[PDB]
């Protein structure tokens, strides 16, 4: 690794100045770095890591997105054929973004997941396992497809199991996980009625269970409720 | 498209 | 080079592409690609290849000031000190923007200005030039900072000179040049009359001038020109 | 910032 002459406290110093310079390619790099020194995260660790990658994975998705339309298309009828170039390209995008996802998992597999033991690194690691399987399966068409949509589901139901037996209802990693797998029923799995379920549910529950939390704690909880929510309304 | 954390 | 086995016409798809996406390192790497075919470059082409290396200094040059700033808050009374990593990561931006120049003054020198006779393509090319030599001169400070301001100067007087004599005076390049040069002086060369009245005079012009475009070129005059106000508001 | 082109 790059990153294995630099000390893990120089690295997390530099990932947070990359996030304040918006250069998130940076940020990941740094991150990737301080897992590599084999150290468990801490909570704030484990936030700088997942938000590093979502930015760098969220800017190839879009430029996918942007891409597989123009690819789409350009193979419709009545359309001037304009050669092999947008498909090459948007397997460049695509072939970039299967690296980060692949680059992610493989820091969750060796070795954060079997070294976080409490429900709040668990629950987060496994949630991320969740995710980036999801983001291969949004470009996904071969042989694999259906073990990558597998891989997520079972990375995401392990991790709910935990959430429910171990979190509280309102408690921003249990929120975001079932905003995200709720998302991938209804994205992925072909499943919309899962996906408005479960987001139904863990709203009405999270709302049960905020009176017990101070005023900060209310405010990430219905941060992540108010998405819920946003969903339902795009799917009802 | 929908909301994701 | 990398693209050596694309052909030209694909670079220049994958450019516009990229464009669309949003992916301006992509989009630079395309055009430095077709730019390497030797080939003269047409209009359109030259304003991809502008596009590109603009957005992609454009965000080092953001990151540089984020980490500048912080870094020179790091120098004052009462802070505490907290080591060479804000330093080294403003020196690691600092040095890939430097790469970026370089890369883009390499290939005006080699050897897009010398064939370039018209004078728009000209032009363009020597306010490129000046562009890249005023983004090296923001973060230099050693022994050949004053001969960077130099190459810089020069280049614009070039540009400027030929586009007083070959172009209108509403002429979107000559306006563009004349808006930057004016910055050049307001912010490297410690000129700010000269800025001033640069852009006084070749706004004054210009509206001089509207009165033969039709409403096409007037539009595309006009936005420039508003822009040679912005700075005169902000500068008075 | 001042406006470039
Ligand atoms: S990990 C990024 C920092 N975010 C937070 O600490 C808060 C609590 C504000 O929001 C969180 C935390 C965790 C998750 N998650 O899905 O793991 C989502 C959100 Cl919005
Ligand atoms: S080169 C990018 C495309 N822009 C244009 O064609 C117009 C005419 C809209 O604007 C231009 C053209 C050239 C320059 N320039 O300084 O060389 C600036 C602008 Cl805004
Ligand atoms: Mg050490
Ligand atoms: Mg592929
Ligand atoms: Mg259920
Ligand atoms: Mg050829
Ligand atoms: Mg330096
Ligand atoms: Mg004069």
């Amino acid at each position: 690794g790059a990153m294995g002459s630099m000390e893990r406290a120089s690295l997390i110093q530099k990932a947070k100045l990359a996030e304040q310079a918006e250069r998130y390619e940076d940020m990941a790099a740094f991150m990737k770095g301080a897992v590599e020194k084999g150290e468990e995260l801490s909570n704030e660790e484990r936030c700088l890591l997942s938000v590093a990658y979502k930015n760098v994975v969220g800017g190839q998705r879009a430029a996918w997105r942007v891409l597989s339309s123009i690819e789409q298309k350009s193979n419709e009828e009545g359309s001037e054929e304009k050669g092999p170039e947008v498909r090459e390209y948007r397997e460049k995008v695509e072939t970039e973004l299967q690296g980060v996802c692949d680059t992610v998992l493989g820091l969750l597999d060796s070795h954060l997941i079997k070294e976080a033991g409490d429900a709040e690194s668990r629950v987060f690691y496994l949630k991320m396992k969740g995710d980036y399987y999801r983001y291969l399966a949004e470009v996904a068409t071969g042989d694999d497809k259906k073990r990558i949509i597998d891989s997520a589901r079972s990375a995401y139901q392990e991790a709910m199991d935990i959430s429910k037996k171990e979190m509280p209802p309102t408690n921003p990693i249990r929120l975001g996980l079932a905003l995200n797998f709720s998302v991938f029923h209804y994205e992925i799995a072909n499943s919309p009625e899962e996906a408005i379920s479960l987001a139904k549910t863990t709203f009405d529950e999270a709302m049960a269970d905020l009176h017990t939390l101070s005023e900060d704690s209310y405010k990430d909880s219905t941060l992540i409720m108010q998405l819920l929510r946003d969903n339902l309304t795009l799917w009802t | 498209f929908p909301a994701t954390v």
